[PDB]
């Protein structure tokens, strides 16, 4: 994992040049938004447990999905479907924290379409579940503090479409 | 009952558009009805002007040496003594519109850009371009020009102070002459002199061959392929930008196909479709879990009511009922949402959405595979 | 057609949500640079007369038989065309910088232009550099790097605004390619 | 759509002119009156499923007699089908607001609502009694500001103006 | 009786075993980037040029790619009229710092799918540090000025690869100069003659 | 075209610096007459939009059954594809000059030629005129004995390259025959 | 369209030269012969109401399974509409009689003729005897040769004046098969 100090480190490391005014610009923009990450951070983990059962009820409860033969339909599977949805909320939140979403290359989409794609996971529904799970939690957050938290639900999404 | 009437009879008194127009492609796109006012500036005088020259020229460019021979019919336009059926009525009648559309012209090609021209309507069956042929055998050109216009389709289309456009009428009298209208208007770039080959045929741009293709298709009743309407087409110039889930537009062909993904391609749509018909024949009885209770469960909740919001003690305690017609069956506000995302959820949509998905790339895959002896050939 | 303001409309209608907290960010910072947009706008339409023989001429001195007998800008027709088709691609680019999004781009500026252009016999080739010195210039005016043309400007960068038209003229320039 | 954008391109490519002196100065109005109407469609993203349900529920407090058999309230099916067309135009005012004109309502909204609420019988007054109960329940310094209180009452005197 | 059955054993199953075939972690059929091009035999100029330059070395590391390369019909296309201005130098054998910073500009950093570019325009940073614009638009996927022919052909390392019809150019690329003779002053003399002095720069003087 | 020579990779972090154990020693010695190649190549493709724009139509007139009703270039799918053939044919010609083999136009463009015109029905004895047309014109670009246009090249001699693409042209001529 | 002094007029241009001493004795002699031409074609339209039922009543007793039911001019309306072509054959080679060129014969008559008789589906042989039999005829009046009408003129030679509209009578043969 790097965030986004790690990253001008490195970007000055590879020259061999210390910290020159455009990265010390490129800090500046992470400190002052700093402590607006860590609010939104313990606000999206007190509301973690809301924030699921909204979206997943206004997105597949009463679907064919839940329904007998289908995905999701024995307890397990139920059980995995909302043991998914809080990886991708609680990896999401510490890609906002960090400004960098190394996180989640390395840890959620490693090789995650494979997998669902064998097991027949049905990956519209979850791109929309996801989806879904981001409405709700920026109505909390607020837009300033949901344009860096929408930034990694989509880049999840994107990254697994 | 939908419509009421169509575009080929005149407007009612109680209507500013046509009703068939109100949710056709004509509101979503440039070929719409531009009308001349009463009195009108001379800046205005312009956007009546240009519109003109796009249609009755069709996107052909009229450089001003050669507008030079319609300043005598513009200035009668400019005074108002000419209306705009009678302005394009001359200028079918000039020199310049004769020598790019009709002195190399075929005669089906010469009919059919005046059905393009002069109506906004590909020529619709073919007794009807017989019988156009069969003025200007025994009438000449002159007399031609009024057959079109001095007919009762042109007054109640476009009466006599709008300038014609292509018409998306909704209501198409074969089914085929959408295809046609779409073949002929093909792009909001493009224009007859490329699409006849007038260009490409003579010498420095002039003494061109306006020549048609799709002949045949007149006298043989035949349908258009469908790339011809889908890939360079008044549809794109008015698309309507939406999400559609069967994206209608056509791939580009592709280099370096190969005959075994195709086979696997082929397939895969016989196993979709032979899946959608045993999935809707299942559905619409069964497919419901909580359906089979639900006259049982509806004579179980039907007592305990308080009119006065705020009943239901429950011991001393307050509970605070709400008399709302959704949340008196026991509705979320998820419960109107689940109707949103039935497409990634549902087994009867996903089955079609994944067959037409398949059938789009198996209709390039195999156009592709139409190319032949010297292939050079690739792993995957 | 669509601008940037509506093009996060139809994505969001994709999803059924509302266009609402963390995707209306990305518009308040559309309209916080809503001025240098302008100001970039302005560049073009100011010197587009000179831009489109700057480029087209261009062509010619790099590609010479287009003007040898037989070839296709050869009379005064066929040359006054070349310079009606080089401004009218200009004309379309320009609303797309100005909207943001190059719907306009696909939707009318380029429906049929690849199909048109072998129809006629236009080489391919060279209107590819056509539209490809239009992209040198432009650049240049946007970020005030003209050498021969200086326009005033408050201070800032442009960067970006210089990238994004870069992207649509060789969304031409690989849509006839 | 129809925006301040697609109105001043369109005008201009029918014309042939690049994009003129008055096309810029159009586009600086879209500056201004912006973070008014972005203020609106703030407040409609997250409050909306609290909107639609009192919007909803009176529709059928004032006519009661769609909830009979026979009607277009017969049971629960029809009644979540109700409360989602509800949604449906409060979602669309929200992209109105977003773009900036009324290019949603027009080509999402109306433009074939005056007929498939002719054959399928849904009155259009049951329509209009839940849009008009929203443009009077605005409460224009609580809610939102003032000057957002009348881009958001406008598109919804808008849709008001469109189905009656 | 369903369409899309789930896989596992036991009670509660469908009858379709895990992953499918029983391999809930299922092995790398695939092969790296220079080998799965090599092994179509249209990328022929391309591997041979990324094996002569050294930009071999990073096409075959584990980061996920997303290589533009050209087919072999795009490199027989250079012979334009225009293109040759700005690339024929490149065939000199000492022009090599300039071949390869016109063929890491097909290297992008990431994983983009041709469905994941459907009507989305995106920009990123190339391996040679300029900005690219990727777009696909009415199902037209192009990388610049490529207009991708063949869409996906996945590889070894997670890694993507597309089929361009042309050859793309970096945005801020000069074509390095034909070689030359070095020239010097003839006379001096004419030198000074040359300069202005400070009575012609005050106008005090012819 | 960027195969055709060869270059040295002197950076280390590439394999091709060390163990390449091996130099292409037919393309450094090829080297030799670079200089006088590249400008009979460049002769070729400054030339290029009109030889090909000559050559189709020095055989209208020379054969008019061709563009009459009925014959293979009537209509306009036709006449732009043997446009399209012409400018193929030459510029796999030109890769050959550059490599000096005729290896890449006896695999790309000579391997399934003759075959796929007696399938298509196209008239091969008018098809080897305009090849025979695009000869002559690269003999006269490549002597610099052309009538209307010349060129400014380093003074010496360039036979023993017009000849060399005199083969490369009957080749073609043969192949198809 | 053209007629024969434009035909060097495109042809000289498209090399590039000046209409000269050379090409130029073709014309002379064609202008010195005109005067022929123009008592040639006079005979044929003297006589072309009548030509066309001495000449398409020759297709129906050479073929007579056309007036047959299911015969392709059995109906009223398909007698008249074989009349209606009986001549607009003819109309368009008096137009390049007096032009001295066909390019105005094979862009509004040949001009995808063929396609439409193959999707008419009209038997093609016998319209090739709606043709020949009109040939025996008009050239028997462009040399006087006709046995029952005869017509005032000046002796002399005028044998290239039918050979030249025999040439255009070909045109159509070779055009609808
Ligand atoms: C019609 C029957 C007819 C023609 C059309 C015309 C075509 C033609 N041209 C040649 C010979 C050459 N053509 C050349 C081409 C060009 N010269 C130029 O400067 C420009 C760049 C280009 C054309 C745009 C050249 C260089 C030659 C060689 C002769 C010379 O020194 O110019 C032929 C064949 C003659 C031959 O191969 O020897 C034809 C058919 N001529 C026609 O007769
Ligand atoms: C990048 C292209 C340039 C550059 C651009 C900047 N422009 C900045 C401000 C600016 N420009 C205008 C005029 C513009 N707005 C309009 O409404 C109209 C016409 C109707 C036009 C042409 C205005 C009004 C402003 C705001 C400042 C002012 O003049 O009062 C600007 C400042 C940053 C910002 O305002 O956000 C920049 C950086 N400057 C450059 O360095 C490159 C070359
Ligand atoms: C409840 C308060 C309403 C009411 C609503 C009903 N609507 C029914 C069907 C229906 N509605 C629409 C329009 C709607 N769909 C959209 O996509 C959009 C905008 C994006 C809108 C406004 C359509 C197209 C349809 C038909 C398809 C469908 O089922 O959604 C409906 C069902 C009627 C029936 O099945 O016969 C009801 C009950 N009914 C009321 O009483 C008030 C007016
Ligand atoms: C072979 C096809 C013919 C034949 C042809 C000859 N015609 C000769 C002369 C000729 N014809 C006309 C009339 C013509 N010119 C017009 O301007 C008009 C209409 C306005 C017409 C019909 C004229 C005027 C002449 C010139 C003699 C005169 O009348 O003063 C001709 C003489 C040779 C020559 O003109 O060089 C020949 C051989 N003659 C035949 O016997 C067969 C049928
Ligand atoms: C409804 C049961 C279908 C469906 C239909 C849609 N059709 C759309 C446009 C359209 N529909 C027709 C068919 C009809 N019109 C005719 O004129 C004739 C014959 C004379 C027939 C059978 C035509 C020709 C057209 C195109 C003309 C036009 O748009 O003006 C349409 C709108 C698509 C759009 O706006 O892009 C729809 C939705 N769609 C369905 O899902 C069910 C299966
Ligand atoms: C110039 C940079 C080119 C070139 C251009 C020529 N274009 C000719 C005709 C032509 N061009 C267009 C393109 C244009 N019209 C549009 O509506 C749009 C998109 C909105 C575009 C880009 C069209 C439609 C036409 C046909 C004109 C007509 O139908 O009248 C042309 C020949 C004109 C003629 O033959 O009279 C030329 C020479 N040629 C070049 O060599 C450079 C590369
Ligand atoms: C052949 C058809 C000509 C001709 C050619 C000669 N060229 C000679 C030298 C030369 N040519 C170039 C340009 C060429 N080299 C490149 O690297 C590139 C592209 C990047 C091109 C087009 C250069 C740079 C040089 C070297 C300058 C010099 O040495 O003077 C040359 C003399 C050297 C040699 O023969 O190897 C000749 C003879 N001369 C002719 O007479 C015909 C017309
Ligand atoms: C032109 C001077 C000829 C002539 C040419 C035609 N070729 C036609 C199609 C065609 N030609 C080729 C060979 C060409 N394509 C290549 O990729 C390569 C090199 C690798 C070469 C030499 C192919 C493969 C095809 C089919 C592909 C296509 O049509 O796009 C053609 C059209 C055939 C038709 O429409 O029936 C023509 C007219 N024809 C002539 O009359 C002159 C002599
Ligand atoms: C053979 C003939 C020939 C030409 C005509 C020029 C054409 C030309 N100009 C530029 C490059 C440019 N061209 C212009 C155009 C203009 N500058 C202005 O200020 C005017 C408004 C307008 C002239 C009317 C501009 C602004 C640049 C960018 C650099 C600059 O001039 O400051 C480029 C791209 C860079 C390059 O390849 O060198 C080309 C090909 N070059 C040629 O070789
Ligand atoms: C999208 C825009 C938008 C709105 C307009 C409101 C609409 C609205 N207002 C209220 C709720 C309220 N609204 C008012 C306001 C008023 N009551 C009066 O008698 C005065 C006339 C008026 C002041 C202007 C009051 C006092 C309440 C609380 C009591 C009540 O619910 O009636 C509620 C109930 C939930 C809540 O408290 O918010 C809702 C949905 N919400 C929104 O999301
Ligand atoms: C399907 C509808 C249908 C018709 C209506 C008829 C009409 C008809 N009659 C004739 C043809 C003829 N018709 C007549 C008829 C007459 N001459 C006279 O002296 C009388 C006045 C008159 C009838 C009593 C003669 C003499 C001919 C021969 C002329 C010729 O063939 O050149 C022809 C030309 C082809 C042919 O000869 O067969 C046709 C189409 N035939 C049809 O197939
Ligand atoms: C501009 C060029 C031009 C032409 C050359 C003619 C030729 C021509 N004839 C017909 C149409 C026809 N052409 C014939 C002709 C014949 N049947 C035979 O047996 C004979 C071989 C031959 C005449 C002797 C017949 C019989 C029809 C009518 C077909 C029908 O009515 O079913 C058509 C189709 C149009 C239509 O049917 O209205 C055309 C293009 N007309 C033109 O406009
Ligand atoms: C089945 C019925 C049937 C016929 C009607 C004739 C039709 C006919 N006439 C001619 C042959 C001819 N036909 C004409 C035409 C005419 N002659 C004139 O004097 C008039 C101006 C015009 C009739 C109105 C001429 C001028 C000749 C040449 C011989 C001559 O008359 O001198 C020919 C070709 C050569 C020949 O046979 O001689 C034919 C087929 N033959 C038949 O088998
Ligand atoms: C930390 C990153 C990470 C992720 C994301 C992850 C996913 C993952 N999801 C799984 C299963 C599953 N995933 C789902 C998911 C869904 N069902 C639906 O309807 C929706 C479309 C979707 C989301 C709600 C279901 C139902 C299963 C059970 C499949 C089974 O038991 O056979 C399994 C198999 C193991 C198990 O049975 O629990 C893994 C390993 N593992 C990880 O380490």
């Amino acid at each position: 994992m790097q965030d986004a100090i790690t990253s001008v480190i490195n970007a000055a490391d590879v020259q061999g040049k210390y910290l020159d005014a455009n990265s010390v610009e490129k800090l500046r923009g992470y400190f002052q938004t700093g402590e607006l990450r860590v609010r939104a951070a313990a606000t999206i983990a007190a509301n973690a447990a809301t924030i699921i059962k909204e979206a997943v009820a206004k997105s597949l409860l009463y679907s064919d999905i839940t329904r007998p033969g289908g995905n999701m339909y024995t307890t397990r599977r139920y059980a995995a479907c909302i043991r998914d949805l809080d990886y991708y909320l609680r990896y999401a939140t510490y890609g906002m924290l960090a400004g960098d979403p190394s996180i989640l290359d390395e840890r959620v989409l490693n090789g995650l379409k494979e997998t669902y794609n064998s097991l027949g996971v049905p990956i519209g529904a979850t791109i929309q579940a996801i989806q879904a799970m981001k409405e709700v939690t920026g109505s909390l957050v607020g837009s300033d503090a949901g344009k860096e938290m929408g930034l990694y639900f989509d880049y999840i999404c994107s990254g697994l479409s | 009952k939908v419509v009421d009437r169509l575009d080929s009879q005149p407007s009612a008194a109680f209507e500013q558009t046509k009703q068939v127009y109100t949710f056709s492609r004509y509101i979503l796109g440039p070929h719409r009805a531009v009308v001349a006012p009463v009195a009108m500036d001379p800046s205005e005088k312009e956007v009546v002007l240009r519109a003109v020259y796009r249609q009755v020229f069709g996107n052909a460019y009229i450089m001003e040496e050669e507008r030079a021979e319609l300043r005598v019919m513009e200035s009668q336009f400019l005074l108002g003594e000419l209306s705009v059926k009678e302005l394009v009525r001359a200028l079918a009648k000039s020199s310049t519109y004769k020598v790019r559309f009709f002195e190399g012209a075929v005669q089906y090609r010469f009919i059919e850009l005046c059905f393009k021209h002069l109506l906004g309507r590909a020529p619709d069956n073919h007794e009807e371009i017989a019988v156009h042929m069969r003025k200007y055998q025994q009438e000449g050109y002159d007399a031609e020009i009024d057959s079109y216009l001095d007919a009762g389709e042109y007054d109640n289309v476009f009466g006599d102070d709008t300038v014609p456009f292509l018409r998306f009428r909704g209501v198409y009298t074969p089914c085929d002459s959408f295809n046609r209208q779409c073949a002929l208007q093909g792009g909001w770039a493009n224009s007859d002199k490329a699409m006849g080959g007038a260009a490409l045929s003579g010498y420095n741009g002039s003494d061109g061959r306006q020549m048609s293709t799709m002949i045949g298709n007149y006298i043989s009743g035949k349908p258009i392929p469908y790339e011809k309407v889908a890939a360079d087409t008044p549809l794109k110039s008015t698309a309507p930008n939406w999400y559609a889930r069967p994206n209608p537009a056509l791939a580009p062909q592709p280099a370096y196909v190969s005959a075994k993904e195709i086979a696997e391609l082929r397939s895969r749509v016989s196993k979709l479709e032979a899946a959608w018909s045993v999935a809707v024949k299942q559905s619409a009885a069964a497919k419901d879990t909580v359906e089979t209770w639900r006259a049982a469960a509806k004579e179980m909740a039907a007592m305990r009511g308080i009119s006065p919001m705020g009943e239901a003690y429950f011991g001393g305690i307050a509970q605070k009922v709400d008399n709302g017609a959704l949340a008196q069956l026991g509705n979320k506000a998820s419960s109107y949402k689940k109707y949103l995302y039935a497409i990634e959820t549902d087994e009867v949509s996903r089955l079609e959405v994944d067959l037409e998905e398949a059938k789009g790339q198996l209709r390039v895959l195999e156009a592709a595979m139409a190319k032949s002896t010297p292939m050079t050939r690739t792993a995957e | 057609m669509l601008d940037a303001f509506s093009r996060v409309v139809v994505n969001s209608d994709a999803k059924a949500a509302y266009v609402g907290g963390s995707d209306l960010q990305a518009l308040k910072s559309f309209i916080a640079d809503g001025n240098k947009r302008l100001d970039a706008v302005n560049s073009i339409v100011s010197n587009a007369s000179c831009m489109v023989s700057d480029a087209v001429s261009g062509m010619i001195c790099e590609n010479p038989g287009l003007i040898s007998p037989g070839g296709n800008c050869y009379t005064n027709r066929r040359m006054a065309a070349c310079l009606r088709d080089g401004e009218i691609i200009l004309r379309y680019v320009s609303y797309a910088l100005l909207a943001g999004d190059a719907s306009v781009l696909e939707d009318r500026c380029l429906n049929g232009l690849k199909e048109t252009y072998i129809a006629l016999g236009v080489p391919t080739n060279s209107s590819i550099r056509a539209v490809s010195i239009m992209k040198a210039q432009a650049v240049a005016f946007i970020t005030n790097t003209a050498t021969e043309r200086k326009m005033s400007f408050a201070a800032g960068d442009c960067t970006s605004l210089a990238s994004e038209v870069a992207s649509y003229f060789d969304r031409v320039g690989a849509a006839i390619s | 759509m129809k925006s301040v954008i697609t109105t001043v391109v369109s005008a201009a490519d029918a014309a042939g002119r690049f994009p003129s002196n008055s096309d810029l100065e159009s586009i600086q109005g879209n500056i201004q009156r912006s973070a008014a109407r972005l203020e609106a469609a703030e407040k409609l993203a997250g409050n909306h499923e609290a909107v639609v349900k009192e919007a909803g529920d009176a529709c059928f407090a004032k006519y009661a007699y769609l909830k009979n058999p026979g009607e277009a309230g017969e049971n629960q099916e029809k009644i979540n089908k109700c409360y989602r067309d509800v949604d449906h135009y409060m979602r669309l005012v929200n992209y109105c607001l977003v773009v900036g004109g009324t290019g949603p309502l027009d080509e999402w909204g109306i433009a074939g609502a005056r007929e498939v609420y002719r054959t399928l019988n849904l009155p259009t007054s049951a329509y209009v009694a839940s849009i008009a109960y929203t443009r009077d329940r605005l409460c224009v310094p609580r809610d939102m500001s003032a000057q957002a209180g009348v881009e958001f009452s406008a598109y919804l005197d808008y849709l008001i103006n469109a189905l009656s | 009786r369903t369409a899309y059955p789930y896989t596992g054993s036991g009670y509660g199953s469908a009858g379709v075993p895990y992953g499918q075939d029983t391999y809930g972690y299922k092995a790398t059929t695939a092969k790296s980037i220079t080998e799965t091009a090599a092994q179509a035999g249209v990328f022929n100029t391309f591997v041979k040029l990324l094996n002569e330059s050294g930009v071999e070395k990073l096409v075959e590391q584990a980061g996920p790619y997303t290589v533009f390369a050209p087919t072999d019909d795009a490199f027989a296309a250079l012979l334009e009229p225009h293109s040759f201005n700005k690339l024929a130098t490149l065939l000199r054998p000492e022009n090599n710092d300039a071949l390869r910073k016109v063929l890491m500009h097909h290297v992008i950093p990431g994983a983009f799918t041709s469905a994941s570019l459907m009507d989305r325009a995106v920009t990123v940073k190339s391996l040679a540090g300029e900005p690219i614009s990727i777009m696909g638009l009415n199902k037209l996927v192009t990388a610049g000025t490529a207009k991708v022919v063949r869409a996906d052909v996945p590889c070894a390392n997670g890694c993507i690869i597309h089929a361009v019809s042309s050859v793309i150019i970096p945005p801020n690329y000069v074509p390095v100069p034909q070689p030359t003779k070095p020239v010097f002053p003839r006379s001096v003399i004419a030198e000074i003659a040359k300069l202005p002095t400070p009575r012609q720069a005050l106008g005090l003087d012819p």
